């Protein structure tokens, strides 16, 4: 198995640059929290 | 074992005997103390003695000091227990040249 | 549980940044949509 | 009839560093890609339909 | 009805609702006992430097803590069940009213003698006269005789609805194709409010219930002037 | 309106100072491009001086 | 060697404790929140006809 | 480490789970298109990728067990448990439908005529074809057993012969049941009697087809000498599933065809 | 017919699909200019 | 490579990580939905609109938190991560199938998201009861999509239930009896069984609902002789086991956390603890009807169900008291996880005590469909199931990642969330005793105070889940690698270091047969 091992390597996202990570976490959790808001908006704009 | 229980005097004896084994090694010395500490009691001076002497046999000064610290910690809020112990251990303490944690200043932060 | 010191420590400034960003990413989008609710309710 | 499981055992035990779903040849590969293609396309098509149906 | 900053149940307008208040007090007294007992034991456990991390014998204490909860449950169960049967009790009503839930209004039917039936709709907060309750006033109150055993029969003509009136300690779902029965018995005149207690669509929150209880005499004259 | 003049300053001290203290914690790093930019005075002298002057002084000969 | 808490502990505790109570008291009163407390004892009933 | 010393199977990364998950998406949303925007293209693609996935996923399993020898005793004991458990979840699936049936037939609503079978429904006769379907399924129970016994005794021809007889009886039932549906004087739309009948006997029908393609697969694996007199879980399972199927029919017969009609 | 079919041949087929696959795309492009589907134009 | 590792996995650790990632994200969506709910109820009037758009929101809140956050995290996340490690197994019994379980989830979630977009979404309540859920009162693809989402999520969970039971039973060291496996493993083995037996009945129910609205059947339609109540029985037969399926793995994690931070070797009364969960799991199957007290059933049967429901308090009691007994002589360590464990013990007690009240049919008549029941289940879910998830997450994070969290920050996070949830749900006991119904977008003027306070608490909770995201970021940004772990003699999961290698127990574990 050419699967790398150890801290920061057993995850599907890069943890090498703390700020790239910051961006990714922000989009990840961010898009998840915003979805309901935009769905309600979408429903409010129909007819 | 199961259902079979000892009286206090037997418990103590069993411990004094344990610590007195001449060919006792470091492992058994650690096991014994580490085990004794899981119980609901501050060990009798006589058990502590045997352990302090075992420390001497193994030329281990530091463990002898840590043993006394444990005795105090185990007394919890019962201030009167430690001094009485040290009192009964005074002879051995002097004979073996063992310093109390208080004397070494290890009781301060 | 013991651990080695941080290989790449995060100074307070760095934390303050990550904390602010983390907050904004949650509060902004929702705030915007919520801010315009009436416009939606009136088409 | 035949009985040639012995040939296949050998074929599949061959140390070619291939995953079982490909260890068997070229067809395994085309089947794989066809399957994968249909799935992804289908998934794309489905997303389109939902975007389409979301609207009045 | 419910007033501002209320903590417990609405005041009992009928006897089973009284009976319930007392049972709840009983039950609540116990949840206070247990919930405070647990909290005390917890803080007790976390407040000593003394240790005993070796093995501890279970089972022995395990009976105390298994037999005790068992006794307490009987102490709740008994009263509970008694009231339960007391509700589904053999009574003889002197009137039978029917109510039919509809998508966003209830309709009542008094049909023992004459075919009297009307619709009860919520008064739009816009057309409320001063002193009228925002989401609780209905245009046609269901008038009934105080101090009398009435038999209500709840059903629906569409989705599920639930006819409830807390002060009287009543709640019965309204299931299409079904006739659920309940005994109403107010022991005092007045206006008693309730609301649809079942999700039924867009205006689920806007289809209230208002009981108006007057003496027989006024009940019958009302009934006639109603057709 | 009036607060903005102060808060922007405060952001200045907080960011610059926490950053500056973070410079104090070992860990060698190498410069990012923004550092090289803003510390090369915007590159501006090193391009607007080595270039047009060359084309002219060349052109003038 | 004093830790983050030895030096800042009191500062944080206090300033934090202060900010909290300041902002909440304001929101709870300085804006238009309708708490709708019980009228019993505070409201004088007017005839409604 | 490096070389394992436990008797388990470390399966190679497979794209099939992803492929089958995507398939479920396609079939479900595809049914939604068929039911609402009248389209089957999506439903068609899903059924397709789904067969593709099952074929391959099971092809590999065969490869790993018969050709590669990963099915050690410990691995097999685990497969037995899995099958049992699966059959169990199925038993509870059918239980929703018998609950439904009994609920309706034991307390017939007035809109039905306050009786069972509801007025207007002309139930089939249990003593006619239903009785036949019963005897067919039951016989395949004895013949699949004969097959199993021949296999353990290494009797190639006979196991094949019995497995064949078993399979045709399963098909015979499918056809017979198919005709019953077509001749039935009631439909899915005939109130609760039709609902109750067509979905219970219907889901069971689907199961007889699923069980028959399974036995067919077993048939061919045997033609190819895959099974040894001692290691043939693929057959054990096919056999267990097949019995689950007779048993469900026995309850259907007695409950819906006999008692509730 | 039977002779052409072989266990060995698969790599060529896989290779052919890409070239074939690439070739297939060209026709759609080629057909589309002539076809002029409004939908194709919309794409 | 990435594909092979992350899309084509057969690794219990990686699949488990994939779950935690899915659960955390879904947890964001559910939190957003819970905020719109309190946003709408935080001031007398209508913010969004009619009970349809509102109830669409309430419905998605329930489905998301129950099926997409709690279940994936506890069973798929911790289940897959820890089980094999705790019994010394190389992996699970069916590595491939295990992967399908996970991949069935994102599509399932899509169908649910899609349902609230097309038409007017599904404003049916998480119970999606007919006639409201039918093709008349709820025409369109919405409910159908809600149903299909549930089918997939169910297929996913019973496939995994099959995997855990097989693994747990069949893959322990030859000398290890079942009465030698840890409480967490027992906890998921039992939860797995509840899923195997309840989930299929649900699928039977909603499939009947699906045909009723697309194939002209009348299982729940009086017209054809159907019965809307029949759906209630089927749904609730699954519906109750479902909540125990939700708290059991939590019970297990709590047993592990309390024991570890008490410095004890094992939990007090291990066999009593096994007995307790088994009893809880069983009684949980014969009490469904307590959810139907105001439906018109026979007084006698109504009496049976209140009694049957009450005896569940006994075994649950032996567990609460056992965790207390575990703390007894312990050398307590006030770590974040221990803080979560203590909160759970109390809060869960209160919430379950409050459920004993509702166990009474007589009293439930006036308590049913009110906010009292909303308080009951949020105490056992928001400060029960969730507190276990947080304690387990902060406790095992180092094992999963290899990095450590900032304990102080982690403690701040507990403080904030503890205040938030209590302020949110405490008032709701009153609103319910005083009559405020469930599923209302607006309420009579009297209920204004408590609803206001309640909504404010939900904003504090928002603050806490935002801070947590940061807390995870910082952990990964700083990179303090784990060195030493205590009590590993009695906690196998940690013996292979943090994080354990892709392949653990390649060479078994040696266990003597005394
Ligand atoms: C994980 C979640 C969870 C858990 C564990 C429970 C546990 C219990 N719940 Fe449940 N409940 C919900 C979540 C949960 N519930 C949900 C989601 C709903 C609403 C669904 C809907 O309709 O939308 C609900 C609804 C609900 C109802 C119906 C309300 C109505 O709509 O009318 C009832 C009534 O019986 C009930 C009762 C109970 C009981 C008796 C327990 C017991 O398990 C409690 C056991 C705990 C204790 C008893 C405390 C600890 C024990 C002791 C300290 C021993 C000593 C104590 C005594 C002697 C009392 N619950
Ligand atoms: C898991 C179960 C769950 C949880 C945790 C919650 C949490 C919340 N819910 Fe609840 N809710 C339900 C399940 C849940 N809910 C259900 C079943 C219903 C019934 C629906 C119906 O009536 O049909 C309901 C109904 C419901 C109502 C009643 C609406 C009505 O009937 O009119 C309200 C209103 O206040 C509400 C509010 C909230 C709030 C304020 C939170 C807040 O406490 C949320 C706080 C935020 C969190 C606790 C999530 C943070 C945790 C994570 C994000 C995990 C992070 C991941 C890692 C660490 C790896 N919910
Ligand atoms: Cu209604
Ligand atoms: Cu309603
Ligand atoms: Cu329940
Ligand atoms: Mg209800």
């Amino acid at each position: 198995s050419h699967y790398e091992e150890g801290p920061g390597k057993n995850i599907p996202f890069s943890v090498e640059n703390k700020w790239r990570l910051l961006a990714m976490m922000t989009l990840f959790f961010g898009s998840g929290f915003a979805a309901p808001f935009f769905i309600v908006r979408h429903q409010l704009l129909k007819k | 074992s199961h259902g079979s229980h000892e009286t206090d005097e037997e418990f103590d004896a069993r411990w004094v005997t344990y610590f007195n084994k001449p060919d006792i090694d470091a492992w058994e010395l650690r096991k014994g103390m580490n085990t004794l500490v899981g119980y609901d009691l501050v060990p009798e001076p006589k058990i502590i003695d045997a352990a302090l002497r075992a420390c001497r046999r193994l030329n281990d000064f530091a463990s002898a000091v840590r043993i006394l610290e444990v005795v105090k910690d185990k007394a919890g809020p019962h201030k009167e227990i430690y001094p009485y112990v040290i009192q009964e251990l005074r002879p051995t303490l002097n004979e073996l040249g063992i310093s109390t944690p208080e004397e070494l200043g290890l009781d301060k932060v | 549980i013991t651990a080695k010191p941080a290989k790449t420590p995060t100074s307070p400034k760095e934390q303050a940044i990550g904390l602010s960003v983390t907050f904004l990413s949650f509060l902004l989008p929702a705030g915007w949509v919520l801010y315009h609710l009436d416009n939606y309710k009136k088409s | 009839f035949e009985n040639r499981v012995a040939e296949k055992q050998k074929l599949f035990q061959e140390d070619n560093g291939l995953p079982v779903h490909l260890k068997g040849g070229a067809t395994d590969n085309i089947l794989y890609r066809v399957t994968m293609t249909l799935c992804l396309g289908g998934t794309l098509y489905s997303l389109y339909c939902l975007g389409w149906a979301s609207f009045p | 009805m419910a007033y501002p900053m209320q903590l417990g149940f609405q005041d009992a307008t009928s006897p089973i609702m009284e009976e319930l208040l007392h049972f709840h007090d009983h039950t609540l007294m116990i949840v206070f006992l247990i919930s405070s007992l647990v909290l005390y034991i917890i803080s007790l456990m976390l407040t000593t430097k003394l240790t005993h991390t070796s093995t501890m014998d279970a089972q022995e204490v395990e009976t105390i803590w298994t037999i005790l909860p068992a006794i307490i449950l009987i102490l709740i169960a008994l009263p509970s069940l008694r009231i339960l049967y007391m509700m589904d009790e053999i009574n003889n009503p002197s009137l039978t009213v029917k109510t039919m839930g509809h998508q966003w209004y209830w309709s009542y039917e008094y049909t023992d003698y004459e075919d009297l039936s009307f619709d009860s709709y919520m008064i739009p907060t816009s057309e409320l006269k001063p002193g009228e309750l925002r989401l609780l006033e209905v245009d046609n109150r269901v008038v009934l005789p105080m101090e009398m055993t009435i038999r209500m029969l709840v059903s629906s003509e569409d989705v599920l609805h639930s006819w409830a009136v807390p002060s009287l300690g009543l709640k019965t779902d309204a299931i299409p194709g079904r006739l659920n029965q309940t005994t109403l018995m107010s022991s005092r005149p007045g206006l008693y409010y309730g609301q649809c207690s079942e999700i039924c669509g867009s205006n689920h929150s806007f289809m209230p219930i208002v009981l108006e209880l007057v003496p027989l005499k006024y009940f019958e004259k009302w009934s006639a002037s109603m057709l | 309106m009036k607060m903005t003049a102060l808060i922007v300053t405060i952001m200045g001290f907080m960011l610059a100072l926490e950053l500056n203290n973070t410079t104090y914690y070992l860990k060698f790093k190498y410069p990012s491009q923004t550092y090289k930019f803003s510390n090369m005075l915007g590159y501006y002298p090193s391009i607007m001086h080595r270039l047009p002057t060359y084309h002219n002084l060349s052109m003038s000969q | 060697a004093p830790d983050f808490h030895d030096k800042y502990g009191n500062a944080v505790l206090a300033s934090g404790a202060t900010f909290c109570v300041a902002v909440w008291v304001y929101m709870a009163t300085q804006i238009g929140i309708e708490w709708n407390p019980s009228p019993v004892g505070r409201v004088t009933p007017k005839e409604w006809r | 480490m490096t070389h394992q010393t436990h008797a388990y199977h470390m399966v190679n990364p497979s794209p099939w789970p992803l492929t089958g998950a995507l398939s479920a998406l396609l079939m479900t949303s595809g049914l939604t298109m068929w039911f609402h925007f009248n389209s089957m293209t999506l439903l068609m693609i899903g059924l397709t990728t789904n067969m593709l996935t099952m074929y391959q996923w099971w092809r590999d399993v065969i490869r790993e067990s018969t050709f590669q020898g990963h099915h050690t005793p410990a691995v097999q004991k685990g497969l037995r448990y899995g099958m049992i458990l699966f059959i169990i979840s199925e038993v509870l699936f059918f239980t929703g439908f018998f609950w439904a049936f009994y609920h309706s037939s034991l307390a017939p609503t007035p809109e039905l005529g306050g009786c069972w079978p509801p007025t207007g429904i002309h139930p089939l006769n249990p003593l006619e074809v239903p009785l036949l379907n019963t005897s067919v399924l039951l016989a395949s129970g004895v013949s699949i057993t004969w097959a199993h016994h021949s296999l353990m005794e290494g009797d190639r021809k006979h196991m094949l012969q019995a497995l064949f007889i078993t399979i045709t009886l399963g098909v015979y039932f499918t056809l017979l049941q198919a005709s019953e549906y077509y001749e039935a004087p009631f439909t899915i739309s005939d109130g609760v009697y039709g609902s109750t009948f067509f979905v219970a006997t219907g889901f069971h029908g689907l199961h007889v087809i699923i069980g028959s393609t399974f036995l067919i697969v077993c048939f061919f694996r045997q033609l190819k000498f895959h099974f040894t007199s001692n290691h043939h879980f693929g057959f054990e399972a096919g056999a267990w599933y097949w019995h689950f199927v007779d048993v469900v029919w026995l309850f259907l017969y007695v409950s819906i065809y006999w008692w509730g009609s | 017919l039977t002779r052409f079919l072989g266990p060995r041949y698969r790599q060529l087929a896989r290779n052919w699909v890409p070239t074939a696959s690439l070739w297939g795309a060209v026709g759609a492009v080629g057909l589309v200019w002539a076809t002029d589907w409004r939908l194709i134009l919309d794409w | 490579m990435f594909i092979n590792r992350w899309l084509f996995s057969t690794n219990h650790k990686d699949i488990g990580t994939l779950y935690l990632l899915f659960g955390a994200w879904a947890g964001m969506v559910g939190t957003a939905l819970s905020l719109l709910i309190r946003a709408e109820l935080g001031q007398p009037g209508t913010l969004l609109g009619d009970d349809q758009i509102y109830n669409v929101v309430v419905t998605a809140h329930a489905f998301v938190m129950i099926f997409f956050m709690v279940m994936p995290i506890m069973i798929g996340g911790f289940g897959n991560w820890l089980v094999p490690l705790m019994i010394g197994a190389p992996d699970m019994a069916f590595p491939r199938m295990n992967n399908m379980s996970f991949w069935l989830l994102p599509p399932s979630f899509l169908l649910l998201l899609a349902s609230s977009m097309v038409e007017a979404g599904a404003g049916t309540g998480w119970t999606v009861y007919p006639p409201l859920a039918g093709n008349l009162a709820h025409a369109g693809a919405s409910v159908d999509l809600t149903i299909f989402s549930l089918h997939l999520a169910g297929v996913s969970s019973i496939l995994g239930a099959i995997n855990f039971i097989t693994t747990i039973i069949n893959m322990k060291p030859p000398a290890m009896s079942q009465y030698q496996t840890p409480l967490f493993v027992w906890s998921v083995m039992i939860t797995a069984v509840l899923l195997l037996l309840s989930l299929p009945v649900l699928a039977a129910g909603i499939t009947m609902l699906l045909t009723d609205r697309n194939l002209n059947t009348t299982f729940f339609d009086p017209a054809g002789g159907g019965d809307p109540i029949l759906y209630q029985h089927l749904f609730w037969f699954f519906g109750h086991p479902e909540v125990y399926i939700l708290i059991l793995p939590g019970f297990g994690m709590i047993s592990h956390i309390v024991t570890y931070y008490s410095g004890k070797k094992e939990p007090f009364g291990y066999m009593g603890m096994v007995w307790a969960m088994m009893s809880i799991g069983f009684l949980g199957f014969i009490v469904w009807a307590h959810h139907m007290f105001t439906v018109g059933m026979d007084v006698d049967t109504r009496a049976y169900f209140t009694s049957a429901t009450m005896i569940i308090a006994i075994p649950t009691g032996v567990k609460v008291f056992s965790w207390l007994a575990t703390l007894h002589g312990g050398n307590i360590k006030w770590s974040p996880a221990m803080m979560w464990a203590l909160g759970f013990i109390f809060l869960f007690t209160v919430g379950g005590l409050t459920g004993i009240v509702l166990a009474n049919s007589s009293l439930d008549i006036v308590l049913h469909d009110t906010y009292y029941v909303v308080a009951h289940f949020h105490y056992v879910l928001s400060m029960g199931a969730v507190f276990a998830i947080m304690g387990g997450f902060v406790h095992w994070f180092p094992l999963f990642s290899g990095y450590t969290l900032n304990d102080t920050w982690a403690k701040i996070h507990f403080a904030i969330m503890f205040v938030g949830v209590n302020m949110t749900f405490f008032p709701q006991h009153f609103l319910g005793l005083s009559g405020m119904p469930r599923r209302y977008s607006d309420y009579p003027d009297a209920y204004t105070m408590w609803n206001t306070i309640s909504s404010m608490g939900s904003f504090i909770s928002l603050t806490a889940v935002m801070l947590m995201v940061f807390i995870i970021w910082e952990a990964f940004a700083s990179k303090r690698e784990v060195l030493t772990v205590d009590l590993t003699t009695t906690n196998l999961e940690w013996l292979n270091g943090c994080p354990p290698p892709y392949h653990t127990f390649e060479e078994p574990t040696y266990v003597n047969l005394k």
